[PDB]
C-alpha cells in the first residue's frame, strides 16, 4: 500500500500540509454558527457565481448527524461528504451501544479525532474542512455549538464563523454578540446571523441559507421568502 | 484419537497462619497404577516471598509455573524491581489460566 | 549524472556505481587471504590491534558454516556476518531436504544468487564484503572468494582488503612453484606468512594472526581452527621469513 | 525488498498532458507500420516483418496473432509489449467470458477487456504505459465484420479501415480514396498490399509481409467433424505462396 | 524529497528536533512537585473571546493517581491520553493495583518513536505528567516526542518555559507546601502570559494521595489569584 | 553530502553517512566506563540531567541475574535493545535451561543493527552499549557500536570525553586485571578511571552510577547513598 | 529508494488547491463538449464527437454517451478508458441496489457513489485521478428528471442546464439566455443543438460528427423510455431543426 | 532526469535504463557464436581467464539448462547465473505440470516474458544479458533462439553476440548465401565444431588455444559441454587441412 | 421466543407478539417487547433463539435509521423487506447463522397502501393478507382463512385478532403470558394498551 508521508514537520516546526488545508477552508464559502438562550442558528453562504443550478437536488451545506445535531463547513465540499458519512455511521453505532443519542461534544470529538489522524497517518493528506457542529443533548435544554479544524483541535463557541471572509463576520459578532444577554428568542437569533452574512454575502436573495434547530430534536430549513422577510427588516431599520 | 491431557496424581495442601504461611505437597508422581518417580517437586520458590503449587496433569503444572516465575521476572523489569505482592500475583494467575480458557491448563493451583 | 545516487540503476556506460562503491569499502577493510591446497582449503585474517585494552584469541573473525565450510571476509564486518547465517540457512536447508552435506559449489551459488539479489533493487543496499570461503566435499577440495556484485568463481589462491596486491603476488609465486601441489601443512605456514607481508600494507597499528583449515587428511574434511602450537609454529615460521 | 513503488508514474502536467501517454504514442510512431481494412465479407489485417537480422528465422517472430477463432490481431510499436498483452488477451477472453457463457467473447468486448489492461497500466502503482497500439480485426453472430484501433491509454475506436505507425498518415489517406462500402473481401486485400507497398523500402514478398484475414468458416482448419454447429475458424493467417500469388496481378 | 526517520550530521532526528519547535509554539503549562502533592498549571489562550474558555482541556486525568498537563499541537495528545488511560486500566485488570507513575510515562514514551514509513510522523506534543503511588510518592514527569522523559521536581514547557524554568530554579526548595506551590505555579504564569492571568483563561490542579487528581474549579481559582495580589502587594 | 539522504547508500569512497552520523550521537552522550578483571566485571556510568530540578537520566540497564549494559546515546534505542537482550537471554533459559553466553550475546545485538543499515525505510540505531557478564567462560565486557561492530575487551569506555578514561585504562591494564577477589577495588578503578573524562563538574551522589557482576555476586545496580561509598 | 521518483498526487499547494485535479480538469477542457438540458417532461443529452475521419465505422461507435441502466444514462467527457472503468463500476452499483432493496437506484445515490470514489483518489492511495467529468441524466419516483455533473474532484452538483468538456464558458452562457423553466424535450433538443453549432471548433456541426440522446415519459403509459439516437436518427433531426 | 534511472518512457519514447542494459552486455568482452548442423547445434564461446590465481575450471559462461536445453550468456556472471538457476527452475516445472521437456522456443519466450516485464515495472531492474539457448527440439529439429534486455525473442539459422558480433555476423551471412541452405550440412557434430571455430577464427582474426574457448554442443535426447582435450582433438583437425 | 401474528387490513397492518419470557422451568419476565420500529411506517416483531432475537432487530434497525438519516427519506415496507431477507439469506451460510424469524408490518405511503411481509431464519419472504411464525400458525390459520375479508376495518381486525389469542389460550400448552398489540397505519405505530 501507499505509505508515504505526506504530512511531515518542517524546520520552524510546523506541519505545512496541514496548513495548506486551511487555506482550502479559507477559499470555501462562509458558514457561520449562532446559539441563542433556547437555541442554535447556523447560517450558510451560496455563491451566485452559479445559476440555472436545481435548487430542489442540489446537495445542501447543512447536513443532518442525528436527529437532535447538524453539521455545517467550509472547505472542500467533496472531503466534506467523507467526514459526515463517518459522523453519521458513529451517531446509529452509539445509540445502539449505549442506547443513547451521541452528545455534541461527543459526536465533535469523533469528528476532530478522524480529522487528526489524517494528519499523522501514511499515505493520506489532511482533510481541507472545518466544521459547525450544532445541536441539544438527549433531555437538555442548554444549547451546543462547536468547532472542527483539519489539525485536529476542537473547541466550543457561544457565536463562531467559518471560511472566506470570515474575519469580516468574526469582527461583526465580537461586538454585537453579549454573553450575559444572548438572542433570548428564536427571532433574535436568526436576525443576528443573517445580519452577520450581509457584512460579506453581497445580495440577500438566494445566497443566504438558514436552518434552526431547538431542543428534542426540532429542527427546520427556512425557505427563501422566509428569510427574504428578515433581510428586508434589516435594510429598512439601517436606513436611518 | 490422541487425548492431549493425562493425570499425574499428587496432592497439595496450603495452610495460612497469623504471620505466616505453608504450602505442602507429597512428592510422588505416577501415571495409571506406576509410580514414575517417589522425589519430584511439586512445590516451588517464585521469588518475592511467593510460593507456588500447580497440581494434576504436571506437562501443564511445568508450564504454568515457569510462566508465573517468568511473569515475576518481567514485572521487576517493567516496574523498577517492585515487590509482587500475593494479590498482584493473584490476579495475574488468573489471566494465564483464563487465557488458555478454551484449552485449559489441567491443573489445581495454589499459591 | 545521479545514476550513482541509487542502487539497480545501470550508468549509460551499462555499469552499477552503487556496487563499485561496496567495493571500496571492501578495499578498506583489513587483509584477508585463502589458498587451495592438496586435499583441502586453508584460511586466514589479519586482525587489527586497535588497543591493548582487546582481548586476545577472543574477537573471533573466521565463521564455520556446517561443520565443512570455511568462512572470511574483508570489509563491513556485520555485512559480512548476515551473508554467513544465511549461509548457514542455506545449507541447513539443503541438507533437510537432501540429506548429504552441501556441495561447496552449490553452496557458492546460493551466497551468489541471495548477494546478486541485493544489486536488483533500490529498497537495498549491495553487500560490503567481499568473502573468501571453501572446504572438502566429495568431489575433494574447493576455494571460491565472492563480490558484492554477486560475482564468484574457483580458485587456486584468493585475497581481499587493503594488502590484495601484495598477497595476490605471492600467490602467484607458490602457484608456479608447486604445480604438483602445495600439503595442508605447508599451507597453514604459507599463509602465515602472506598475511605477515600484507601487514606492510596496514604497518601503523600491530596485528593477530589468525587461521582456518579443513583437510581430508589433517581434519578428517571437517574446519578446525589452527590453535597452540600448530598456530605458534607458523609464527616462527612468518616472523622468520621478514626478518 | 517488497515493491515500494505504489504510487503513479504517470500524472498530469500542469497543461493537463498524460506525459507518459504521448511518450507511449511516440514509441508507436516509431514503431513498424501495420494497416486493417474491412470488406462486406471479411476484414484484412497486415504489416511488414521488418527483419533483425537475415540469419534470424522470420517466420519464428509472429507480428499477427490470433486471440480466438474468429479474433485477430496486429500491432505497431514495442514488439515485447505486444506478446505479453496477447498472452492475457487470450486469457481474458477465457476467464471472463468463455468460461462463464460457454463461447468465445464477440470482438467489441474482448477488445474492451485489452483496453482495460492498458488504461490500468496507465493509471496503476509502479508502472509504465504499454507502448504499443493494437489493430483487432473479428467476427462475431450478432455484430458480424468489425476492426478496432486500441491505443496506450486504453481509448479504443472502430474503423472501417485505417493505419498505425511509421507511414500511416500517408497510408490513412491513400484508404481513404481506395475504400468504399461494397468492397469484396479480395478487393481488401488488394488495396492491403497496394497501401503497404508504399510504407516498405526493401523487398517485398509473401517472406517480408505478414497478413492475415477474418473471413468464411474454415471447416479443414477445425481439426474434428461430427457437430453440425461448429463450421471452424473465420480467422487465417495467408501464406507465403498465396501472398505472391496476389503480387502477380497487382 | 528525504526520509522520515532520517539522521542530521549532528547525530540528532531531523523530523524529533523539528516537532520539538512545534511545542516551543504551543501554551505555557507548569508543574511543581511537593510532598504535599503535585500542582499542575496550564495556559489556556483563547484565540477569540467568543471562543467559551472552558472548553479548552488542556489539562487531563488519566486515572485517580495520575494527571497530565499538555502543551504543543494538543490534537495529537487525544490518542496518548487514550494509549495512558488503557495502560492505566489495563495494569489495574491484570495486577489489582494502581500503576506506577515511571511506568504509566515509559507506557507513553514507547509510543513516541513508532513513526515512519505505525504513524507517518512524531507527536507535536510535550506532556507534564503528574501522579503519586506507594514506592515513590509525589512524581512529576517531562515526556518529549523524542521517546525521553526525565523527572522534575518543578517543569515548564512550551512558549515561556525558559523564562519560566528559570523562576522556578530559584524559588523550588523541598520544603514547598502545597498552598505554596498553587500560588507559585500562578506567579510563574502571570508572568509569561501575554494577556493578564484570571480564572478564566488559566487553569489549575494537583494530585495528592487522599483526594487524588482535581482539576480546580474557577471559583477555587480566582481566590488563589485574589490572593496571590495582596502578598505581592505586602512587600 | 549526496549520499548521506538515507542508510541504503554508499557515498563514492565507500563509506555510510547515516550509520556515521548515529555514531555520532554517542560521542554526544553522556561518558560511561566498563573494565572487568576475572572474577568481577564492573559498569561505572556518569549520569546526566536537564537541570537542577531534572532527576538524572538512568544509564545502566538490567538483562539478566548475569548480565546487563549501560548505554550512551539515545536512550529509547537502548531500550528497545535491551529488551530483545532481556528476550533472548530468556529464551535461553526457558528452551535450554542455559545461561545465555556473553559473547553469543553480542552476535545476536551485532545481527540485529546489520538489517537496520541495509534496508530502505528504517534508520541505524542512535546508541552505543557496554555489556557486562559472568557466563561459564568467566567475566565479559563488550562494547557495542550501532554499525553492528561488537568487541569484547579487558576495559573501555564511550561517550563525551571518554577518551580520557580509556588511556587510563590502557596504562592501568595490568594492575586491574589482577584484582580478583575484591569487589570494592575494582570499583575504585572503574570511578578512579572515569575521573580522567571529567571536567568542571565532579561526582556527586546523585550524578554517580555503578553497576557490578560476578562469580557469586548477580547484576546489582547501585546508585544514591549506595555509591557515597566510592566518591 | 522509491521516494526520489514519487510525484505525491495528492497533496495540497500552497494555495489550498489539489494540483492533479486542477490540471485533470485543464485535460478534459480540450475534450469534446457534451451538453444536458432537463425539460418538465423529459431530459436531453448531447455530445460532439473530436474530430472524426471519413473511415471511422459511426453506428457501431460509443464514446460519448453511455447507459447505467434502464432510467439513468451519462455523457462523457475525457478519457474514455478511465470513463469506462467508472461506468463498469456505477452498473454494478446500480444493480447491487436493485438486489438489496428490489427498487432501482435513486440518481442521486448513484452520483453521490461515483463521486466518493474520485474524490478518494484525492486524498489517499498515491495514484492518479481519474481525468474525466459526467453529466448524469435520470429518473426516479422522488425527484422525477434530474441533471447532475461530477468531476475528477468528487464534487457534484444538480443542474436544470449544463455543459462539460469545451467552450463550456460559451456554451453555459447561451444556454443561460434561452432556456427557460416551462420548456419541453422538442425544444430542449433544439436549444442543445443550436448551443453544440455555435461553440463548435469545426466548420460545421453534422451528423456523424454528433452523439445524441433523450429520456422521455414519451413512453406507452407511466413509465420511462432510453432512445440512444442512430446516424439516420441524427441526421433527421438536424434537417428539423434548420441546422443542415 | 529521473526517466533514466527507472524504466519509464522518455520524451522519445525510449526506455534508457533498457538500452544501458543492452551496453552492460559487453563488460565482459566475450563473443559467442551458434550455428546449426543436420542433427546437431553447436555454440561457441570465448574463455578468457586473466588472473593465474583462476580456478579456469570454474570458469564458464556456458549453462546446462536441462539435459535437452543448453544456453550460454553475453554479460556480466550475476545476471547470467540469475538468468540460469531460473530458466532451470523454469524448465524442472514445465516438465512437472505438462508432462513433457520444455521445447527450446517455449523457453526462451518464457524468460522473454520475465525480461519484458522488468522494462515495465519499475521496481525490479534489466539483466544486463543476451541469453542463447539452444537444443534439438524433437518436432522443431535444430534450433537456436535467443533472448535480450527489452524482451525481445527470435529463432536464429545462425548467431553471434559480444563486442565483435558484426564481424561474425558477416562471416555467418555470407556463407549461406554461397551454400543457400539454413544449416551446414554436415553428418557429425564433429565437423560441426571445427566449422564454427574455423569461422570464428577468420572472422575474429585470431589463433585459438584449448583453453581460449569453450564449446557446448546439443544433439537429439542432450546437450553437453566439451572438456579442454575433446577442443584441442578440434583444433588439430582444422590445422591438419 | 414463543408466538408472533400479524394481519393485513384495508387500512393498516397489525402485529400480535407474546409476552412471555421463558428460560428453562421459569418465567423470567411477562411483558416483554418482541418487536422494534425500523422506521415511523415500518414495525418488525421478531422470534427465535435467545439474544439472536434483539441481536439481528437491533442491528436491522440502526441500518434502516441510518439509511432514513442519510436519504433523508423512508423506505417502503417492500425495500426494508428485502434488505432484511437479504442479511437473513447471507445469514444461513454463515459461520454461525442467525436464528431468528420476523415479520415485517409497514404502510406505504406513496402507495397508500397497509403491507405485511413473513420472512424464516433462511430468507423465506412471502407477502400475505395474514402471517405467524413457529406453532402459532398451526391455530390461527385456519381460523383467518374462514373470517378474513379483505375489506375489513382496524376495530374488525383487533376482534378477529382477539379470536386466535383466545384460540391459542385454549389450545397451546405454554403459557405465553398474553400479547402485546400494535397497529401500523398512515398516521404511524401506536400500542394497543389494553388487550
Ligand atoms: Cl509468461
Amino acid at each position: 500500500g501507499y505509505d508515504r508521508a505526506l504530512s511531515i514537520f518542517s524546520p520552524d516546526g510546523h506541519i505545512f500540509q496541514v496548513e495548506y488545508a486551511l487555506e482550502a477552508v479559507k477559499r470555501g464559502t462562509c458558514a457561520v454558527g449562532v446559539k441563542g438562550k433556547n437555541c442554535v442558528v447556523l447560517g450558510c453562504e451560496r455563491r451566485s457565481t452559479l445559476k440555472l443550478q436545481d435548487t430542489r437536488i442540489t446537495p445542501s451545506k447543512v447536513s443532518k448527524i442525528d436527529s437532535h445535531v447538524v453539521l455545517s463547513f467550509s472547505g472542500l465540499n467533496a472531503d466534506s461528504r467523507i467526514l459526515i458519512e463517518k459522523a453519521r455511521v458513529e451517531a446509529q453505532s452509539h445509540r445502539l451501544t449505549l442506547e443513547d443519542p451521541v452528545t455534541v461534544e461527543y459526536l465533535t470529538r469523533y469528528v476532530a479525532g478522524v480529522q487528526q489522524r489524517y494528519t499523522q497517518s501514511g499515505g493520506v493528506r489532511p482533510f481541507g474542512v472545518s466544521t459547525l457542529i450544532a445541536g441539544f443533548d438527549p433531555r437538555d435544554d442548554e444549547p451546543k455549538l462547536y468547532q472542527t479544524e483539519p489539525s485536529g483541535i476542537y473547541s466550543s463557541w457561544s457565536a463562531q464563523t467559518i471560511g472566506r471572509n470570515s474575519k469580516t463576520v468574526r469582527e461583526f459578532l465580537e461586538k454585537n454578540y453579549d454573553r450575559k444577554e444572548p438572542p433570548a428568542t428564536v427571532e433574535e437569533c436568526v436576525k443576528l446571523t443573517v445580519r452577520s452574512l450581509l457584512e460579506v454575502v453581497q445580495t440577500g436573495a438566494k445566497n443566504i441559507e438558514i436552518t434552526v434547530v431547538k431542543p428534542d430534536s426540532d429542527i427546520v430549513a427556512l425557505s427563501s421568502e422566509e428569510i427574504n422577510q428578515y433581510v428586508t427588516q434589516i435594510e429598512q431599520e439601517k436606513q436611518e | 484419537q490422541f487425548n492431549p491431557y493425562g493425570d499425574n496424581g499428587g496432592t497439595i495442601l496450603g495452610i495460612a497462619g497469623e504471620d505466616f504461611a505453608v504450602l505442602a505437597g507429597d512428592t510422588r508422581n505416577i501415571t495409571d497404577y506406576s509410580i514414575n518417580s517417589r522425589y519430584e517437586p511439586k512445590v516451588f520458590d517464585c521469588g518475592d516471598n511467593i510460593v507456588m503449587s500447580a497440581n494434576g496433569f504436571a506437562a501443564d503444572g511445568d508450564a504454568l509455573v515457569k510462566r508465573f516465575k517468568n511473569s515475576v521476572k518481567w514485572y521487576h523489569f517493567d516496574h523498577n524491581d517492585k515487590k509482587l505482592s500475593i494479590n498482584s500475583a493473584a490476579r495475574n494467575i488468573q489471566h494465564l489460566l483464563y487465557g488458555k480458557r478454551f484449552f485449559p491448563y489441567y491443573v489445581h493451583t495454589i499459591i | 549524472t545521479g545514476y550513482d545516487l541509487s542502487n539497480s540503476v545501470f550508468s549509460p556506460d551499462g555499469r552499477n556505481f552503487q556496487v563499485e562503491y561496496a567495493v571500496k569499502a571492501v578495499e578498506n577493510g583489513t587483509t584477508s587471504i585463502g589458498i587451495k591446497c592438496n586435499d583441502g582449503v586453508v584460511f586466514a585474517v589479519e586482525k587489527l590491534i586497535t588497543s591493548k585494552l582487546l582481548v586476545p584469541q577472543k574477537n573471533v573473525k573466521i565463521q564455520v558454516v556446517d561443520r565443512h565450510i570455511g568462512c572470511v571476509y574483508s570489509g563491513l564486518i556485520p555485512d559480512g556476518r548476515h551473508l554467513v547465517n544465511r549461509g548457514r540457512e542455506e545449507a541447513a536447508s539443503f541438507k533437510k531436504l537432501y540429506k548429504t552435506p552441501i556441495p561447496i559449489p552449490a553452496f557458492a551459488d546460493r551466497l551468489g544468487q541471495y548477494v546478486q539479489a541485493h544489486t536488483l533493487y533500490n529498497s537495498v543496499r549491495p553487500f560490503g564484503v567481499s568473502t573468501i570461503f571453501g572446504g572438502v566435499d566429495k568431489n575433494g577440495a574447493h576455494l571460491y572468494m565472492l563480490e558484492p556484485s554477486g560475482s564468484y568463481w574457483g580458485y587456486k589462491g584468493a585475497a581481499t582488503g587493503k594488502g590484495r596486491q601484495s598477497a595476490k603476488a605471492e600467490l602467484e609465486k607458490l602457484v608456479d612453484h608447486h604445480p604438483e601441489g602445495l600439503s595442508a601443512r605447508e599451507a597453514v605456514k604459507q599463509a602465515a606468512k602472506i598475511i605477515y607481508l600484507a601487514h606492510e600494507d596496514n604497518k601503523e597499528k600491530d596485528f593477530e594472526l589468525e587461521i582456518s583449515w579443513c583437510s581430508l587428511s589433517e581434519t578428517n574434511g571437517l574446519h578446525k581452527f589452527v590453535k597452540g602450537d600448530l598456530l605458534q609454529e607458523a609464527i616462527d615460521f612468518a616472523q622468520k621469513e621478514i626478518n | 525488498m517488497t515493491d515500494r513503488y505504489s504510487f503513479s508514474l504517470t500524472t498530469f502536467s500542469p497543461s493537463g498532458k498524460l506525459g507518459q501517454i504521448d511518450y507511449a504514442l511516440t514509441a508507436v510512431k516509431q514503431g513498424v507500420t501495420s494497416l486493417g481494412i474491412k470488406a462486406t465479407n471479411g476484414v484484412v489485417i497486415a504489416t511488414e516483418k521488418k527483419s533483425s537480422s537475415p540469419l534470424a528465422m522470420s517466420e519464428t517472430l509472429s507480428k499477427v496473432s490470433l486471440l480466438t477463432p474468429d479474433i485477430g490481431a496486429v500491432y505497431s510499436g514495442m514488439g515485447p509489449d505486444y506478446r505479453v498483452l496477447v498472452d492475457k488477451s487470450r486469457k481474458v477472453a477465457h476467464t471472463s467470458y468463455k468460461r462463464i457463457y460457454g463461447e468465445y467473447p464477440p470482438t467489441k468486448l474482448l477488445v474492451s477487456e485489452v483496453a482495460k489492461i492498458m488504461q490500468e497500466a496507465t493509471q496503476s502503482g509502479g508502472v509504465r504505459p504499454f507502448g504499443v497500439s493494437l489493430l483487432i480485426a473479428g467476427h462475431d453472430e450478432f455484430n458480424g465484420f468489425s476492426l478496432y484501433q486500441v491505443d496506450p491509454s486504453g481509448s479504443y475506436f472502430p474503423w472501417k479501415a485505417t493505419a498505425i505507425g511509421k507511414g500511416s498518415v500517408a497510408a490513412k489517406t491513400f484508404l481513404e480514396k481506395r475504400w468504399n462500402d461494397e468492397l469484396e473481401l479480395e478487393d481488401a486485400i488488394h488495396i492491403a498490399l497496394l497501401t503497404l507497398k508504399e510504407s516498405v523500402e526493401g523487398e517485398f514478398n509473401g517472406d517480408t509481409i505478414e497478413l492475415a484475414i477474418i473471413g468464411d468458416e474454415n471447416p479443414d482448419l477445425l481439426g474434428y467433424t461430427g457437430i453440425p454447429t461448429d463450421k471452424g475458424p473465420r480467422f487465417r493467417k495467408l501464406t507465403s505462396q498465396e501472398i505472391n500469388d496476389r503480387l502477380e496481378a497487382l | 524529497d528525504r526520509g522520515v526517520s532520517t539522521f542530521s550530521p549532528e547525530g540528532r532526528l531531523f523530523q524529533v528536533e523539528y516537532s520539538l519547535e512545534a511545542i516551543k509554539l504551543g501554551s505555557t503549562a507548569i508543574g511543581i512537585a511537593t510532598k504535599e502533592g503535585v500542582v499542575l498549571g496550564v495556559e489556556k489562550r483563547a484565540t477569540s473571546p467568543l471562543l467559551e474558555s472552558d472548553s479548552i482541556e488542556k489539562i487531563v486525568e488519566i486515572d485517580r493517581h495520575i494527571g497530565c498537563a499538555m502543551s504543543g499541537l494538543t490534537a495529537d495528545a487525544r490518542s496518548m491520553i487514550e494509549h495512558a488511560r488503557t495502560a492505566a486500566v489495563t495494569h489495574n485488570l491484570y495486577y489489582d493495583e494502581d500503576i506506577n507513575v515511571e511506568s504509566l510515562t515509559q507506557s507513553v514514551c514507547d509510543l513516541a518513536l513508532r513513526f515512519g514509513e505505525l504513524m507517518s510522523r512524531p507527536f507535536g506534543v510535550a506532556l507534564l505528567i503528574a501522579g503519586h503511588d506507594a514506592d515513590d510518592g509525589y512524581q512529576l514527569f517531562h515526556a518529549e516526542p523524542s521517546g525521553t522523559f526525565y523527572r522534575y521536581n518543578a517543569k515548564a514547557i512550551g512558549s515561556g518555559s525558559e523564562g519560566a524554568q528559570a523562576e522556578l530554579l530559584n524559588e523550588w526548595h523541598s520544603s514547598l507546601t502545597l498552598k505554596e506551590a498553587e500560588l507559585l505555579v500562578l506567579k510563574i504564569l502571570k508572568q509569561v502570559m501575554e494577556e493578564k492571568l484570571d480564572e478564566n483563561n488559566a487553569q489549575l490542579s494537583c494530585i495528592t494521595k487522599q483526594d487524588g487528581f482535581k482539576i480546580y474549579d474557577n471559583e477555587k481559582t480566582a481566590e488563589l489569584i485574589k490572593e496571590l495580589k495582596e502578598k505581592e502587594a505586602a512587600e | 553530502n549526496n549520499y548521506d539522504g538515507d542508510t541504503v547508500t554508499f557515498s563514492p569512497t565507500g563509506r555510510l553517512f547515516q550509520v556515521e552520523y548515529a555514531l555520532e550521537a554517542i560521542k554526544q552522550g553522556s561518558v560511561t566506563v566498563g573494565l572487568r578483571s576475572n572474577t568481577h566485571a564492573v559498569l561505572v556510568a556518569l549520569k546526566r540531567n536537564a537541570d537542577e530540578l531534572s532527576s538524572y537520566q538512568k544509564k545502566i540497564i538490567k538483562c539478566d541475574e548475569h548480565m546487563g549494559l549501560s548505554l550512551a546515546g539515545l536512550a529509547p534505542d537502548a531500550r528497545v535493545l535491551s529488551n530483545y537482550l532481556r528476550q533472548q537471554c530468556n529464551y535461553s533459559s526457558l528452551v535450554f535451561n542455559r545461561k545465555l553466553a556473553v559473547e553469543r550475546a553480542g552476535h545476536l545485538l551485532c545481527d540485529k543493527a546489520q538489517k537496520n543499515t541495509q534496508s530502505y525505510g528504517g534508520r541505524p540505531y542512535g546508541v552505543g552499549l557496554l555489556i557486562i557478564g559472568y557466563d561459564k567462560s568467566g567475566a565479559h565486557l563488550l562494547e557495542f557500536q550501532p554499525s553492528g561492530n561488537v568487541t569484547e575487551l579487558y576495559g573501555t569506555a564511550i561517550g563525551a570525553r571518554s577518551q580520557g578514561a580509556k588511556t587510563y585504562l590502557e596504562r592501568t591494564l595490568d594492575t586491574f586485571i589482577k584484582i580478583d577477589g575484591n569487589p570494592d577495588e575494582l570499583i575504585k578503578a572503574g570511578v578512579e578511571a572515569i575521573s580522567q573524562s571529567l571536567r568542571d563538574e565532579s561526582l556527586t551522589v546523585d550524578n554517580l552510577s555503578i553497576a557490578i557482576v560476578g562469580k557469586d555476586t548477580p547484576f546489582t545496580i547501585y546508585d544514591g547513598e549506595a555509591v557515597a561509598k566510592y566518591i | 529508494g522509491s521516494r526520489r521518483y514519487d510525484s505525491r498526487t495528492t497533496i495540497f499547494s500552497p494555495e489550498g488547491r489539489l494540483y492533479q485535479v486542477e490540471y485533470a480538469l485543464e485535460s478534459i477542457s480540450h475534450a469534446g463538449t457534451a451538453i444536458g438540458i432537463m425539460a418538465s417532461d423529459g431530459i436531453v443529452l448531447a455530445a460532439e464527437r473530436k474530430v472524426t475521419s471519413t473511415l471511422l465505422e459511426q453506428d457501431t461507435s460509443t464514446e460519448k454517451l453511455y447507459k447505467l441502466n434502464d432510467k439513468i444514462a451519462v455523457a462523457v467527457a475525457g478519457l474514455t478508458a478511465d470513463a469506462e472503468i467508472l461506468i463498469n463500476t456505477a452498473r454494478i452499483h446500480a444493480q447491487n441496489y436493485l438486489k438489496t432493496y428490489n427498487e432501482d437506484i435513486p440518481v442521486e445515490i448513484l452520483v453521490r457513489r461515483l463521486s466518493d470514489i474520485k474524490q478518494g483518489y484525492t486524498q489517499h492511495g498515491g495514484l492518479r485521478p481519474f481525468g474525466v467529468s459526467f453529466i448524469y441524466a435520470g429518473y426516479d419516483d422522488r425527484y422525477g428528471y434530474q441533471l447532475y455533473t461530477s468531476n475528477p474532484s468528487g464534487n457534484y452538483t444538480g443542474w436544470k442546464a449544463i455543459s462539460v468538456g469545451a467552450n463550456t464558458s460559451a456554451a453555459q452562457t447561451l444556454l443561460q439566455m434561452d432556456y427557460k423553466d416551462d420548456m419541453k424535450v422538442d425544444d430542449a433538443i433544439e436549444l442543445a443543438l443550436k448551443t453544440l453549432s455555435k461553440t463548435t471548433d469545426s466548420s460545421a456541426l453534422t451528423y456523424d460528427r454528433l452523439e445524441f440522446a433523450t429520456i422521455r415519459k414519451g413512453a406507452n403509459d407511466g413509465e420511462v423510455y432510453q432512445k440512444i439516437f442512430k446516424p439516420q436518427e441524427i441526421k433527421d433531426i438536424l434537417v428539423k431543426t434548420g441546422i443542415t | 532526469g529521473y526517466d533514466r534511472h527507472i524504466t519509464i518512457f522518455s520524451p522519445e519514447g525510449r526506455l534508457y535504463q533498457v538500452e544501458y542494459a543492452f551496453k552492460a552486455t559487453n563488460q565482459t568482452n566475450i563473443n559467442s557464436l551458434a550455428v546449426r548442423g543436420k542433427d546437431c547445434t553447436v555454440v561457441i564461446s570465448q574463455k578468457k581467464v586473466p588472473d593465474k590465481l583462476l580456478d579456469p575450471t570454474t570458469v564458464s559462461y556456458i549453462f546446462c539448462i536441462s539435459r535437452t536445453i543448453g544456453m550460454v550468456v553475453n554479460g556480466p556472471i550475476p545476471d547470467a547465473r540469475n538468468a540460469a538457476l531460473r530458466a532451470k527452475a523454469e524448465a524442472a516445472e514445465f516438465r512437472y505440470k505438462y508432462g513433457y521437456d520444455m521445447p527450446c522456443d517455449v523457453l526462451a519466450k518464457r524468460m522473454a516474458n520475465l525480461s519484458q516485464i522488468y522494462t515495465q515495472r519499475a521496481y525490479m531492474r534489466p539483466l544486463g544479458v543476451i541469453l542463447t539457448f539452444v537444443s534439438v527440439d524433437e518436432e522443431l529439429g535444430p534450433s537456436i533462439y535467443k533472448t535480450d534486455p527489452a524482451g525481445y525473442y527470435v529463432g536464429y539459422k545462425a548467431t553471434a553476440t559480444g563486442p565483435k558480433q558484426q564481424e561474425i555476423t558477416t562471416n555467418l551471412e555470407n556463407h549461406f548465401k554461397k551454400s543457400k541452405i539454413d544449416h551446414i550440412n554436415e553428418e557429425s557434430w564433429e565437423k560441426v565444431v571445427e566449422f564454427a571455430i574455423t569461422h570464428m577464427i577468420d572472422a575474429l582474426g585470431t589463433e585459438f588455444s584449448k583453453n581460449d574457448l569453450e564449446v557446448g554442443v546439443a544433439t537429439k535426447d542432450k546437450f553437453f559441454t566439451l572438456s579442454a582435450e575433446n577442443i584441442e582433438e578440434r583444433l588439430v583437425a582444422i590445422a591438419e587441412q | 421466543m414463543d408466538i408472533i401474528l400479524g394481519i393485513r387490513v384495508q387500512d393498516s397492518v397489525i402485529l400480535a407478539s407474546s409476552k412471555a419470557v421463558t428460560r428453562g422451568i421459569s418465567v423470567l419476565k411477562d411483558s416483554d417487547d418482541k418487536t422494534r420500529q425500523l422506521s415511523p411506517h415500518t414495525l418488525m416483531s421478531f422470534a427465535g433463539e435467545a439474544g439472536d432475537t434483539v441481536q439481528f432487530a437491533e442491528y436491522i434497525q440502526a441500518n434502516i435509521q441510518l439509511y432514513s438519516i442519510r436519504e433523508d427519506y423512508e423506505l417502503s415496507p417492500q425495500a426494508v423487506s428485502s434488505f432484511v431477507r437479504q442479511e437473513l439469506a447471507k445469514s444461513i451460510r454463515s459461520r454461525r447463522p442467525y436464528q431468528v424469524n420476523v415479520l415485517i408490518g409497514g404502510y406505504d405511503k406513496k402507495k397508500n397502501k397497509p403491507e405485511l411481509y413473513q420472512i424464516d431464519y433462511l430468507g423465506t419472504k412471502v407477502e400475505l393478507p395474514y402471517g405467524a411464525h413457529g406453532y402459532s400458525g398451526f391455530y390461527t390459520f385456519s381460523l383467518l382463512d374462514h373470517h378474513y375479508r379483505p375489506d375489513m376495518t382496524t376495530e374488525e381486525g383487533l376482534d378477529l385478532l382477539k379470536l386466535c389469542v383466545q384460540e391459542l389460550e385454549k389450545r397451546m400448552p405454554m403459557d405465553f403470558k398474553g400479547v402485546i398489540v400494535k397497529i401500523v397505519d398512515k398516521d404511524g405505530i401506536r400500542q394497543v394498551d389494553d388487550f
